[PDB]
């Protein structure tokens, strides 16, 4: 071959690059209650809106 | 040892032929006697009713050496 | 500057100490000894009750329900030999009825020894409970279950004495006793598990007993423990076609356990996604147990096609665990209703693949990355895997140069700079100036400077040529 | 078959020499002392196989 | 080290459970019936009584 | 310490301090101001007890007790210190009568993991569970129960777990709602939790404890035995009612079996309801206890009948007798697995099949026919 | 040197570093949500809790410390507890009384041990075994008031005795070593530190002010040689923090302690020597035989003359 | 050199929602309570309304 | 620098030196190639009835110079110390001057002298294709030939690493290859001369043509074999690295002795003051100005006069 | 380790089916596209097959 560079990254290399980095838990964005109309914008000052 | 393994397989198939001959005998011949003990309200033990409650006959030619007494 | 690697991950802590793993092992050992102590205390109490009722009540005949409850409590604790003369006496006195026989056969499956084998022996794998309960006298309890089934059918024929040639085979009691027989035969060895859909189902058909949903669920679980998935999926397809309003979650648990045993984990994912889609019947914690154990069994599976060239590949399936847990928060399945071993594996996969927004703002600081490097340098012999060692479909004759005017739109700046002396005989073809062909940012000035330098040295060379050839 | 494995190990003589020196390099970077209580499965003053292990 | 002492404890736990269970089997009745015939034996195989229910 | 309240700051003098200020994180001022401020004390108590922020907590509790949720939320925004547990109790109890579940969940989650587990309390989780009952949200009921059970971090590391009486109250009102609305799996999980924690006779324990508190206020010695628990009105009333519960269960199962045999044909009756799995009840209260222990013995029948007595404070056992019998029979039929296995509809028999000899289709198969369907012919093998 | 832009910009090689090296979480800051105290595991039956509820109200519950004076709490246990006919209820009640007297430092609460529990647990070969909640509370009490009654109870918790030492908290050993260094028991420091080493306790996560107080009270020569070999059992992050803590508690930050330290210079220099070591750099008879024949030779040669 | 995993054909893209197959005998049994589209009862081959009326 | 053994890797003073010299990088930046910008043209330094000296100053980032002697009669040119980052101006100059390149003189085989030698020979032979160019060098520099790769390691010259030097190929002084009977571009280089250290004024010369003689002088101290060129008819002394403007060569490199450098400076006192000395680095001077205004020669002769038997002179910071 | 798994393996080998212990490791063996590309590369664009 002598100079072969792939134009598609192989499935093993994609799997290794996926298996090394964690997930963000807020990416799931699940919601079943509703919006807190009174409290969510008036929470504690360090974590406030 | 390759010869003695064939001595076992011809001796196991002799007994497996005899056990499966008598097991078909004592089941089918007892099917013709028809001893009716349901009126007695017994414990359902019998010659047939222990043979049919026993499992399938594991053949000695099917077994390995450790199932016929050799240590693992 | 030296470039940083963009395909190297950020250094983050995903692991536990040796002390934390040792304390986890110690606490799990303590919980196993506690469950063993509880079962031994309960079994001693049952045997003391039996010795009291056998010694003090030598000639005083007991009421039949006390003996029935004693035989049930004896058979539930795995003491089947101490209960069968009580059942023989109760059947001989004709004190047993339709429900009592099914109660005795269901107690013969020992659901108190099963809890100890679950929490201590099987390490909370529910398939391994069926695999290990066959060791404690599988064939003898199977023979006793068959004998009590015959006793039950004789007493049902007595108790039914129109529909006269179709009794007691058409009643609910025969189907209940057959379901109890299948549930007890699941507990026994592999021969009786294989005989549940083979011999027991054909005998139930030949006797003319109409089955129920528990019959099909136990046949599906027996085929699941056998490893035959096409027949179990055929039975659930039969139930989906005809009696679809009666299907409970035990059939889904049977298919999950069976595809876990047959190691077809994509079918486990398909069954779990279908159960999340339909949301009815409700997912028990056994559903989450079987699905998360199938995930952990697939993630710990080594592969042989890359031959472990870089790392283990299947570990990325543990990234599915923070998804499915969130699905449990939508399904109302409490995650605290998981076993301790599976909770250890789930917290392992969670600290490997989960982060929050507040940690994601601080996890890439150079202090933590260099602490990771220093901790790998100091003690990496303790935590390392290697240190242990037109349209194309209607195109056929393509029309080229269709008078599309490229002079209406403006692309005038197409200037290019070629190196000086391409065909010059005095300038060599090979040279270090060929490296000037790959340079983009300062291309114009480099080409002009190279052309000026080559013109100056060629002019000086021909001037020296003329001066030397005219001086002699 | 015999000569292929004999020729496979002679080309790794120098690479295993440098592998042995790289063992000594990571050895001298280890944490000094008997260790740390965070990274131990065994108490220090006894064998792990001692019958009177947990006091 | 201590491979003999840790193996002797596991053998004596096997012997203590096999001794405490032999005393459970021997002081027990084993009743078998065929057709109303109660043959009662002990753990040692001695026939205690050949009865009829 | 009211005099030493305050924090000193820096001046950013040298070049390295400027480089550190330009390399700081997104929350560096508020984080260091929060951690240089209030923290868990040396003996393990909360930093709640603040002198300067004391009347603001009184105003918040006073506004959340009068029903003013928005004003209490507005002056909750002004807090600097960690607020007390009574703030979260008053806020969640203000969230109960309006069925505002999202505001109560946000109130709990604000102090749950961020503020040293001040809202991880029995009364706050009890009001959260009451909001979940008022909102009829089953998944949030199981969520409140799951955060009540807790994990290793909140129970062992933080040492902030719910007391046993509050856990029993929360699990009992959740189990009451889940049994009232026919949710079998969730009620089975909560009942398995009450079995595992041994809380089946806990209401009797609270009654015996109130009697023993009155006795120890009198000056009499107190103890706990079997006859002390049997002397309460709850166990006596349940034992007196239990034959009516058994007759209701037998009548309801007979009607269910008759409906199953009717629907097995399509309406005449089938032979399905000729002999069912229930036997007849003896004419003795001891025979009633025998029948309930041998046909519904997987669950504790007496504890279920004791739990089903009260409904929203109203004593159903003394006032509405057939309503209480129907409720107790429904709860026993829900929680029992053997009742679920004995009340099954008769299904048709699935026949096996083989592939064709002359393969025409892969879907067309030769079916295995029972000799009941086709009479005659030879006797077949397996 | 670089990558050209007309080349395909594929990934060269994947890097699996977080799955080859699994690192445990280690921050320089301590955990903000830890209890930092001695937990008692109040496991009361849920009938006596409702009965003793006005009496358990004034007692310390989970992460709550009421301001009730201890003379009211001991007076409540003296009168009301013989009315309660349950052994495990009275023992768990006295565990909260010992915990309440520890937080308020009332030295007279050791008479409650001699009144109720001494004759059935720690007198003349008592066969009964006390609950773990009671032994944790009295050992937390004797360490907080600097009582000398810890020694008879700690010797009962060994493997021949009650075997309660594998169930001890890391904060239980932290309050233990701080009291023995305040009283100055050299044998009490060694017997606890030998027990922590044998029980496989978290030696790195002991409180650093507790270790440097217990090490300051080492003056005897035989126990001083024990501390030399024992100090290698700490980690390198711990032993560099013990030097900064020992230098501060004897220097400017000597006001953090209730009682000031005594001047032990031989332990100050050895801890400073040992912390620098763990950190990186920045035949008498036969010999006396030879001496005697040489003096014999110099007298014969004349190098050692006689009187002139 | 082959694979040890389960070999399965890809799932059929034939739309089974609009595929009206041959009527089975159980379908003619349960036709009294069957919900079908207007194409299902008036199919070009095998119409089910004629079977329901027959 | 040198080979990283076990002792060099476990040394903290090595990491301290690599932090002090190069900051937070720790790796030395190499000596790169001069780009096509900021590069000057070839200058004609001297014109004479016999020869023409054409040179280019600062042709490397070592700050070395490149010189070529042209015989006006025979049309033969001679490069001395062939080290130019762009040997394409020189090949075009030779081709536009109708000159023939026959030999390349090498004073010593340090990296500032032989870095682009294969490029010179390849490009000039490729232009000759439209007899090959010989190399004149001293065999003591063999010990500096073998470390051409290592010197290419430390100074970042990676593209010149994997190149067999033409002085290493088989000359007429070496045994010949016994090739299979069934090629001569690299197997044998007949045009190669090895200079001898016994240099005299009688026969140690190269016949450049037209009666011009180039006397090579063996003068160590900066190298084990270091050969100056002396043209007495033109008063031109190609010193190489022995003598510069107001300074002399380094001794703090391997195979460099200070007393050999002192003897090499002492063997230079018989030339006249109007001899233009032409160094390998920097600006050119005269030998009389170096006798009057150079402090290294003053220290050498002062140590010789006060009675030092082993006079050792030499620079420790300067040109390689 | 279980007798259940040994009996299941002997039953499946008597049936003539795949053992579940041979499914312990995953083999994604030789996809058809790689085999076709190796056949074309070995045979120099595979003339005669086109
Ligand atoms: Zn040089
Ligand atoms: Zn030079």
């Amino acid at each position: 071959r002598m100079g072969y560079i792939p134009r598609y990254t192989p499935w093993e290399w994609i799997a290794i690059q996926e298996a090394d980095q964690p997930l963000i838990a807020e990416q799931i964005r699940q919601d079943n209650i509703g919006t807190s109309y009174f409290f969510s914008l008036n929470r504690y000052w360090r974590y406030k809106a | 040892r390759r010869v003695n393994r064939q001595k076992v397989n011809v001796a196991a198939s002799l007994l497996d032929n005899f056990v499966e001959q008598e097991w078909t005998t004592i089941l089918r011949d007892k099917h013709d006697v028809t001893d009716v003990t349901k009126t007695l309200n017994d414990t359902q033990n019998d010659k047939k009713q222990l043979a049919r409650r026993l499992g399938r006959y594991m053949l000695f030619a099917n077994r390995s050496l450790d199932d016929t007494g050799f240590p693992t | 500057r030296k470039p940083q690697n963009q395909w190297e991950g950020v250094y983050y802590y995903s692991g536990i100490t040796k002390r934390q793993r040792h304390l986890i092992l110690l606490h799990r050992k303590r919980e196993r000894e506690a469950h063993m102590r509880s079962f031994n205390i309960s079994r001693a109490s049952v045997l003391q009750r039996l010795e009291q009722l056998s010694g003090d009540r030598k000639q005083e005949s007991l009421p039949p329900h006390v003996r029935l409850d004693l035989a049930v409590r004896l058979a539930q604790h795995g003491l089947y030999q101490q209960a069968t003369p009580i059942v023989d006496e109760l059947h001989h006195q004709k004190a047993l009825h339709a429900g009592h026989y099914a109660l005795l056969i269901n107690a013969l499956a020992c659901p108190r020894l099963g809890q100890r084998i679950l929490h201590c022996d099987a390490q909370c794998d529910p398939a391994l409970t069926y695999k290990l309960l066959g060791d404690e006298n599988g064939e003898e309890r199977a023979q006793e279950a068959y004998r009590w089934f015959d006793l039950a059918l004789t007493s049902l024929a007595v108790d039914c004495g129109h529909f006269v040639p179709y009794l007691p085979q058409g009643t609910a009691a025969a189907s209940h006793i057959t379901n109890a027989l299948m549930r007890t035969l699941l507990t026994c060895g592999y021969t009786h598990v294989a005989a549940i859909p083979d011999s027991v189902y054909d005998r139930m058909g030949s006797m003319g007993i109409s089955p129920t949903i528990s019959t099909y669920e136990l046949v599906m679980l027996a085929l699941s423990l056998q490893g035959n998935m096409v027949e179990a999926e055929s039975i659930l397809s039969f139930l989906r076609s005809h009696h679809s309003e009666h299907i409970t979650v035990e059939s889904f648990n049977a298919l999950l356990l069976g595809h876990r045993e047959a190691r077809q984990f994509d079918c486990c994912d398909a069954i779990w996604q279908e159960l999340v889609d339909r949301r009815w019947p409700r997912a028990s914690p056994l559903t989450a147990e079987l699905y998360l154990r199938s995930i952990m069994d697939h993630a710990n599976t080594p592969t042989s096609e890359p031959l472990q060239s870089f790392a283990n590949i299947n570990v990325v399936e543990k990234k599915k665990v923070p998804l499915v847990l969130a699905q449990m928060d939508e399904l109302g399945v409490p995650r605290t209703h998981l076993s301790r071993v599976l909770m250890d594996e789930v917290e392992d996969s969670l600290r490997k693949f989960q982060t929050y927004r507040s940690r994601f703002y601080e996890w890439g600081r150079a202090v933590k990355q260099f602490d990771f490097i220093e901790f790998r340098r100091r003690n990496g012999w303790l935590y390392d895997l290697h240190l242990m060692k037109g349209d194309i479909y209607y195109d056929d004759t393509r029309g080229l140069h269709d008078r599309s005017p490229t002079w209406m739109n403006e692309v005038p700046e197409t200037r290019y700079d070629r190196l000086y002396g391409v065909n010059h005989p005095d300038i060599a073809k090979i040279g270090i100036r060929r490296h000037l062909n790959v340079e983009y940012v300062n291309r114009k000035e480099v080409v002009e400077r190279d052309a000026a330098l080559m013109k100056k040295t060629l002019s000086s060379g021909r001037r020296l040529r003329h001066r030397v050839e005219s001086s002699r | 078959i015999v000569l292929n494995e004999q020729l496979h190990t002679v080309k790794f003589f120098d690479l295993k020499i440098g592998d042995a020196i790289r063992d000594i390099l990571q050895l001298l970077q280890r944490e000094t002392g008997v260790g740390s209580s965070v990274n131990r499965d065994t108490p220090v003053g006894i064998s792990p196989n001692n019958p009177e292990r947990r006091v | 080290s201590f491979r003999y002492t840790n193996n002797l404890i596991g053998a004596l736990k096997h012997r203590l459970l096999l001794e405490s269970s032999y005393r459970e089997i021997a002081s027990r009745k084993f009743i078998g019936n065929c057709r109303g015939v109660e043959v009662v034996c002990s753990g040692y195989g001695t026939v205690l009584a050949v009865q009829l229910t | 310490d009211p005099n030493r309240v305050g924090l000193n700051a820096a001046t950013l003098d040298c070049r390295g301090r400027i480089y550190r200020w330009l390399r700081r994180g997104p929350f560096f001022q508020v984080d260091n101001y929060f951690r240089r401020s209030v923290k868990l004390n040396r003996d393990g108590t909360l930093p709640t007890d603040f002198v300067h922020e004391a009347p603001l907590m009184r105003k918040i509790i006073r506004l959340a007790h009068r029903g003013h949720l928005k004003a209490a939320c507005e002056e909750y925004r002004r807090v600097t210190t960690v607020p007390p547990v009574e703030v979260y109790r008053a806020l969640t109890a203000c969230c109960v009568p309006g069925a505002k579940l999202a505001d109560a969940v946000s109130i709990f989650e604000d102090g749950d993991s961020k503020l040293f587990y001040v809202s991880r309390d029995g009364e706050v989780l009890h009001n959260l569970m009451r909001c979940a009952i008022a909102a009829r949200h089953r998944a949030r009921i199981m969520w409140v129960y799951n955060v009540m059970r807790g994990r290793f971090y909140e129970n062992v590391v933080v040492r902030a777990e719910v007391d046993l009486i509050w856990r029993y109250r929360i699990a009992m009102i959740a189990l009451e709602y889940l049994l009232d609305h026919e949710c079998a799996e969730e009620a089975a999980a909560i009942y398995s939790y009450l079995v595992e924690e041994e809380l089946l006779r806990c209401d009797v324990h609270v009654r015996v404890g109130l009697h023993m508190r009155e006795a120890i206020a009198a000056g009499k010695p107190i103890t706990l035995n079997n006859d002390v628990m049997n002397a309460t009105s709850l166990v006596r009333d349940a034992t007196a009612v239990a034959p009516e519960v058994a007759r209701e269960l037998q009548r309801r199962h007979a009607q269910t079996l008759q409906n199953n045999a009717v629907e097995a044909v399509g309406a005449g009756s089938a032979p399905w309801s000729i002999l069912g799995p229930l036997t007849a009840i003896g004419p003795t209260a001891e025979d009633t206890m025998v029948w309930l222990q041998q046909h519904y013995g997987d669950v504790d029948v007496m504890s279920i009948m004791r739990w089903a007595r009260f409904r929203k404070g109203k004593d159903l056992m003394a006032k509405d007798r057939p309503q209480y019998l129907a409720r107790a029979a429904a709860w026993i039929e829900l929680l029992s697995k053997r009742n679920r296995e004995m009340e099954e509809v008769p299904l048709t028999y699935m026949r096996k099949s083989k592939p064709l000899v002359l393969d025409t289709n892969s879907n067309v198969r030769v079916a295995w026919q029972t000799p009941l369907m086709r009479s005659g012919g030879p006797p077949r093998l397996l | 040197y670089h990558w050209h832009y007309n080349l395909p910009q594929g990934m060269e090689r994947p890097h699996s570093v977080n799955r080859t090296f699994a690192a445990p979480f280690q921050s320089n800051h301590s955990l903000v949500n830890k209890y930092r105290g001695v937990w008692i595991e109040f496991d009361m039956h849920p009938a006596f809790s409702v009965a003793l509820e006005p009496q358990l109200r004034k007692l310390p519950r989970g992460r709550t410390l009421p301001k009730t004076p201890a003379e009211e709490v001991i007076a409540d246990y003296t009168a009301l507890a013989p009315l309660v006919d349950d052994e495990k209820t009275r023992d768990l009640w006295l565990a909260k009384v010992f915990q309440h007297c520890a937080f308020q430092r009332c030295g007279g609460a050791m008479e409650l041990w001699e009144r109720y529990c001494h004759q059935r647990f720690t007198a003349e070969g008592a066969t009964a075994k006390p609950p773990l909640s009671l032994v944790k509370s009295v050992l937390f009490y004797c360490n907080k008031t600097d009582n000398s009654g810890w020694r008879a109870l700690f010797d009962r918790c060994l493997k021949d005795g009650w075997n309660y030492t594998p169930l001890f908290d890391t904060a239980q050993w932290s309050f233990m070593l701080k009291s023995i260094g305040r009283m100055g028991d050299e044998d009490g420091v060694r017997a606890v530190l030998e027990e922590m080493l044998d029980v496989q306790a978290d030696l790195d996560r002991v409180e650093a002010r507790s270790v440097v107080i217990a090490l300051n009270a080492v003056t005897n020569a035989d126990v001083y040689e024990f501390v030399k070999k024992y100090l290698f059992n700490f980690g390198e992050r711990k032993v560099k923090f013990l030097r900064t803590t020992y230098s501060d508690l004897r220097g400017h930050g000597a006001g953090k302690l209730r009682i000031p330290l005594k001047e032990n210079d031989n332990m100050y220099y050895h801890v400073c020597w040992h912390s620098s070591i763990r950190s990186p750099r920045q035949p008498n008879a036969k010999i006396d035989d030879i001496v005697k024949d040489k003096i014999e030779k110099w007298k014969a040669e004349g190098l050692l003359p006689e009187d002139y | 050199t082959l694979h040890n995993q389960r070999s399965a054909a890809p799932e059929s893209s034939v739309s089974q929602s609009h595929t009206v197959n041959a009527p089975t005998v159980d379908e003619c049994e349960m036709l009294a309570e069957r919900w079908g589209t207007m194409n299902y009862w008036h199919n070009d081959t095998f119409p089910r309304l004629v079977v329901f009326l027959k | 620098s040198y080979t990283p053994n076990l002792t060099s890797l476990t040394n903290q003073v090595n990491r301290s030196e690599r932090l002090r010299k190069w900051g937070s990088a720790g790796v030395p930046p190499g000596v790169p190639r001069i780009p096509r910008l900021e590069a000057k043209g070839i200058a004609i330094l001297h014109e004479s009835p016999k020869v023409i000296l054409a040179g280019r100053s600062r042709c490397n980032n070592f700050d070395s110079n490149q010189y070529m002697l042209i015989n006006k009669a025979t049309k033969r040119c001679l490069l001395v110390d062939a080290s130019d980052d762009w040997p394409d101006d020189w090949a075009a100059f030779i081709g536009a001057s109708d000159l023939t390149l026959t030999h390349v003189f090498l004073t010593h085989c340090h990296i500032d002298n032989i870095i682009n030698l294969n490029a010179f020979l390849t490009i000039c032979g490729s232009r000759q294709k439209q007899d090959e160019i010989g190399v004149m060098w001293c065999p003591a520099e063999e010990c500096w030939v073998q470390n051409f790769k290592r010197s290419c390691e430390r100074y970042g010259r990676f593209e010149e690493m994997h190149q067999v030097l033409p002085m290493m190929c088989r000359s007429l002084y070496t045994p010949q290859h016994l090739v299979d009977p069934v090629r001569n571009a690299r197997h044998l280089r007949r045009n190669d001369v090895l200079l001898s250290a016994a240099t005299n004024r009688a026969t140690s010369f190269i016949d450049f043509g037209n009666g011009v003689l180039l006397y090579y002088i063996f003068s160590p101290g900066h190298s084990p074999g270091h050969m100056m060129l002396h043209i007495p008819t033109e008063r031109i002394l190609f010193s190489g690295d022995l003598l510069f403007f107001n300074k002399v060569g380094r001794v703090d490199l391997p195979w460099a002795t200070g007393v050999r450098l002192a003897e090499s400076l002492r063997l230079l006192e018989a030339l006249p003051d109007n001899t233009v000395v032409v160094p390998g680095h920097g600006r050119m001077t005269t030998l009389g100005r170096e006798r009057r205004e150079n402090k290294a020669l003053q220290q050498c002769y002062q140590r010789q006069e006060i009675g030092k038997q082993e006079v050792s002179v030499g620079f420790n910071e300067g040109y390689l | 380790q279980n007798k259940f798994d040994i009996m299941r393996r002997e039953d499946r080998l008597s049936k003539g089916e795949q053992d579940l212990t041979e499914r312990n490791t995953i083999h994604y063996g030789v996809p058809i596209q790689q085999i076709v590309d190796e056949f074309v590369f070995r045979h120099r664009n595979a003339r005669g097959e086109r």
